RNA sequence: AGGGGAGUGAAAUAGAACCUGAAACCGUAUGCGUACAAGCAGUGGGAGCCUACUUGUUAGGUGACUGCGUACCUUUUGUAU
RNA sequence: GGGGCUCAAACCACACACCGAAGCUGCGGGUGUCACGGUGACGCGGUAGAGGAGCGUUCUGUAAGCCUGUGAAGGUG
């Protein structure tokens, strides 16, 4: 039992009992969410391809925590033109735990 | 164990003295003394006295037999250098450096 | 003629890889038990069981 | 969920035998280069050797179209002044039949340590037989 | 009020020499050479965050192409068939199914073939 | 000369070139890599090995192989130059 | 550009498909201006140069205070 879900402009291949980091969601920690955008669910030897989306499928997840990724560091340098900038960035994420997949 | 013996301000360059130190590192103090007694180099004359003092230190201060020791550690460091003047042709002057070194040897029965 | 760029640490240490020293061939005077150079007179004055310099 | 990568320790390598007995030099060689690199496998990764073993048996019977049998020229320099040396397709088949197929495929592979490793899996002979009956190659068309 | 630069200048030098850790030779132990290496490394990192998305898309395409031809179809014909019928799965997931879940990939390809394209 | 002990001292790596004691530069020891490989020495991907312990969706050291990649300042219409 | 290419991997017409930028779309963040009272809308490559807002060092007041031999400054992770 694995499924493919769309969240945060990206698609994730997911199995139950999995921890993964996705884009930031506006859900409080310890709460449950659902994904009604399922493109493919596969059960053992049977695969259910999703015409646009699989009709009648859902994936349930529980929001675990929030955080920021490690700092990436930006520099903009133009040689012998007397120009230099500099910046830093940490990207917010949301960690979820997948608790159920149904066909 | 691990008895040491240091000689500071030995009147020789560190590069010259490190060739002899690489010959005795790891050997037994019995076959390491013969290697230094018959060496043609000058640093082997100086380093043969540092090694024989670390052996005596391991005897009087610690009560250990010579037959059990070995040269566990030896290294050469740099020391204070004297600066002189060498007159060259057409009135030029040059800086002469008279280097020294610190020789340290350690022996251990283990 | 002189260098255009200074040599590195590794570049000069590779040149010194052929600068190691060899050890002499020693031997033990069987009659006495004194270590000497191979084919030389002992530092005491024995060669092949024969006193030759009477100190 | 990271993208799968091929480990150089658990790859599968099979053996194939190809007959160059009426095949165009350059169109036989492109299929060899694909198999040697592993582009025909879903596990392909650009930085490991994941290809197959290819055996070519009738090397001297490969052919070229047009007037290339005489006008196709091979050059190489010996390193001494005026040392440019040349030979054509008719003469090379007589001299070294295997060097024709080896040279074509070698220029269709990357020029780096991994490219030279892809090149070591190609065996070229000129008889109807090869010494690799133990490895049991299977016939490959084109 | 005379100000001495000893304390602050050293603190600024050690920040650069910590980012130059692991560089070869003088690039990790002299400030002048290490400063240019730390700046150049930043330029490469900024540029290579864009190539990372190009490099992986090329890799996924090269794997769907190899897996689709195992089922008797080229890459360009598979994308046309998938788009024509319904399927909107990424090239990142299509490449993963090609390697691991080869039975699901065959089912997807037979759906693209059945679309007459 | 210089050291190893012992003694004084709160502290001798406060020992008379003596408070603290950085960097360049020179060494010893351990771990990983390196003798079919071509270039501003990095950056993106990445196996294997070693260590630690929360025993592998972890942290630290190393980076085989591979895609891209001709330093900095100044002066100029324009410099890898 | 090289390998190599001849009912072409060349040239001439027509058709459908795909690849391909830091372009456009998607998701998540930060800022400038304007308007309405936090929302919207349009922007955010840059040398000479103009404008705006800040960090850090030494000294003076706050301070006959507060911290500190149960360990200050400095040095090194
Ligand atoms: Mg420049
Ligand atoms: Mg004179
Ligand atoms: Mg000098
Ligand atoms: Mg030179
Ligand atoms: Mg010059
Ligand atoms: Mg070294
Ligand atoms: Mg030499
Ligand atoms: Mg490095
Ligand atoms: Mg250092
Ligand atoms: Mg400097
Ligand atoms: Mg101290
Ligand atoms: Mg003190
Ligand atoms: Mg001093
Ligand atoms: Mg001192
Ligand atoms: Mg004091
Ligand atoms: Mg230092
Ligand atoms: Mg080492
Ligand atoms: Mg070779
Ligand atoms: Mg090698
Ligand atoms: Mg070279
Ligand atoms: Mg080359
Ligand atoms: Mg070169
Ligand atoms: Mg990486
Ligand atoms: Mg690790
Ligand atoms: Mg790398
Ligand atoms: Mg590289
Ligand atoms: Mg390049
Ligand atoms: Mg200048
Ligand atoms: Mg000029
Ligand atoms: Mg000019
Ligand atoms: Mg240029
Ligand atoms: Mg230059
Ligand atoms: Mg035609
Ligand atoms: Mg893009
Ligand atoms: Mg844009
Ligand atoms: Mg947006
Ligand atoms: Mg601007
Ligand atoms: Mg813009
Ligand atoms: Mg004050
Ligand atoms: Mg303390
Ligand atoms: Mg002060
Ligand atoms: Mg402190
Ligand atoms: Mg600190």
């Amino acid at each position: 039992m694995y499924a493919v879900i769309v969240t945060g402009g990206k698609q994730h291949k997911v199995t139950e009992g999995e921890f993964l980091k996705v884009e930031k969601l506006d859900v409080a920690t310890g709460e449950a969410i659902d994904f009604d955008r399922v493109l493919l669910v596969a059960n053992g030897e049977d695969v259910k391809i999703g015409l646009p989306v699989v009709e009648g499928a859902k994936v349930t997840a529980e929001v675990v925590s929030h955080g920021r990724h490690d700092k990436v560091r930006i520099i903009k340098f133009r040689r012998r033109k007397h120009h230099m900038k500099r910046q830093g960035h940490r990207q917010w994420f949301t960690e979820i735990k997948i608790t159920g997949i149904q066909a | 164990m691990e008895v040491a013996a240091k000689l500071s301000g030995a009147r020789i360059s560190a590069q010259k003295a490190r060739l002899v130190a690489d010959q005795i590192r790891g050997k037994k103090v019995g076959e390491a003394l013969n290697l230094l007694a018959f060496s043609s180099k000058k640093a082997a004359e100086i380093m043969k006295k540092v090694l024989e003092s670390a052996v005596a230190n391991a005897e009087h201060n610690e009560g250990a037999d010579v037959d059990d020791l070995k040269v566990s550690t030896v290294f050469v460091n740099e020391g204070r250098s004297l600066k002189r003047i060498m007159p060259r042709a057409k009135g030029r002057a040059d800086r002469i450096v008279k280097r020294s070194c610190h020789i340290t040897v350690k022996v251990a029965d283990k | 003629a002189v260098q255009q760029n200074k040599k590195s640490r590794s570049a000069r240490d590779m040149r010194r890889s052929h600068d190691a020293l060899e050890s002499n061939a020693l031997s033990v005077e069987k009659s006495t038990g004194e270590v000497h150079l191979r084919h030389h007179v002992s530092p005491d004055g024995f060669y092949r069981g024969r006193k030759v310099v009477d100190k | 969920m990271k993208t799968y990568t091929a480990k150089p320790e658990t790859v599968q390598r099979d053996w194939f035998v190809v007959d160059a007995a009426g095949q165009t030099l350059g169109r036989l060689a492109t299929e060899i280069a694909r198999r040697l690199r592993g582009k025909h496998k879903p596990e392909y990764t650009p930085h490991v050797d994941t290809g197959d073993y290819i055996v070519v048996i009738n090397a001297e019977q490969v052919r070229v179209t047009g007037a290339k049998t005489t006008d196709k020229m091979y050059y190489h320099h010996s390193g001494f002044p005026g040392g440019i040396k040349s030979i054509n397709f008719e003469k090379l088949i007589a001299k070294a039949p295997e060097r024709v197929i080896e040279t074509a495929v070698k220029g269709m592979l990357p020029k780096n340590p991994l490219g030279r490793d892809m090149y070591r899996k190609l065996k070229v002979y000129k008889g109807a037989s090869h010494p690799h009956t133990a490895q049991q190659p299977q016939e490959l068309k084109i | 009020a005379r100000v001495k630069r000893g304390v602050i200048a050293r603190r600024r030098h050690k920040k650069i020499l910590k980012l130059a850790k692991g560089y070869y030779g003088a690039r990790s132990r002299v400030f002048r050479v290490a400063k240019q290496a730390v700046i150049k490394a930043g330029q490469y990192a900024y540029r290579d965050r864009r190539q990372r998305k190009r490099q992986f898309r090329a890799l996924w395409i090269a794997r769907i192409n190899a897996g689709a031809r195992q089922n008797g179809l080229s890459y360009s014909r598979l994308i046309a068939g998938l788009k024509k019928a319904a399927i909107e799965i990424d090239r990142k997931v299509l490449a993963d199914l090609a390697v691991n879940e080869k039975a699901a990939f065959t089912a997807i390809v037979e759906k693209a073939k059945a679309s007459l394209a």
